[PDB]
């Protein structure tokens, strides 16, 4: 059931 | 199946865009309009942002296609890393003639955004997003998936927005048949 998510963050700008 | 899938993907990505446009998680100077949708439409022209959000949707594509996902939530973060805003889509007939079921997913979550846009305040500069992907009961290079901490699910008195539409308040509409 996780939650899951992207290990990697979401890109800057 | 796999059409639900698709189609459900699709949306979910567009959806994520328009989340960050409305609530200004970016600049608006990367949203663009988007004239493929028959329905109005910004989304990121940021190329590693889009390849970010594809990525992810495109990691959750799998698991819409088996219902195995309960839902999608796209957290809006302060860079505190707090969640500050929680769209969550729960995962639970019409004609092409006007719109697209895609278009129809849009024009109603427009509708809902619209809302939005005017019942929130600002929120603070810096913010960021992640998505939660919260999979029922019972693949991409160098893009792996960790299951989330419990900072970035709960919240300090989370209050329900019901984001009741325009025509909802205005006019309420049915239909009659004979026998």
């Amino acid at each position: 059931s996780g939650p899951w998510k992207p290990a990697k963050p979401a890109p800057s700008v | 199946g796999q059409v639900v899938a698709d189609v459900l993907c699709e949306f979910l990505e567009v959806a994520v865009h328009l989340i960050l446009y409305v609530r200004e998680v970016y600049p608006v100077g990367i949203f663009q309009k988007r004239k493929k949708y028959n329905v109005p439409v910004q989304m990121s022209c940021h190329p590693e942002l889009n390849q970010y959000i594809q990525d992810t949707l495109h990691c959750v594509k799998p698991l819409l296609e088996k219902n195995d996902v309960e839902k999608v939530v796209v957290v809006i973060l302060d860079k505190e890393h707090r969640p500050v805003e929680k769209f969550v889509f729960e995962i639970t007939i019409s004609s092409d003639s006007l719109l697209s079921h895609v278009e129809q997913l849009l024009a109603a979550f427009i509708l809902k955004i619209s809302v939005c846009d005017a019942v929130l305040d600002h929120n603070p500069p810096g913010c960021t997003f992640t998505v939660l992907v919260h999979t029922r009961e019972a693949v991409i290079k160098d893009f792996p998936w960790i299951l989330a901490d419990e900072q970035d699910v709960h919240m300090h008195d989370p209050r329900l927005i019901p984001l009741k539409t325009m025509t909802s308040d205005i006019l309420k509409m049915q239909l009659y048949v004979e026998e």
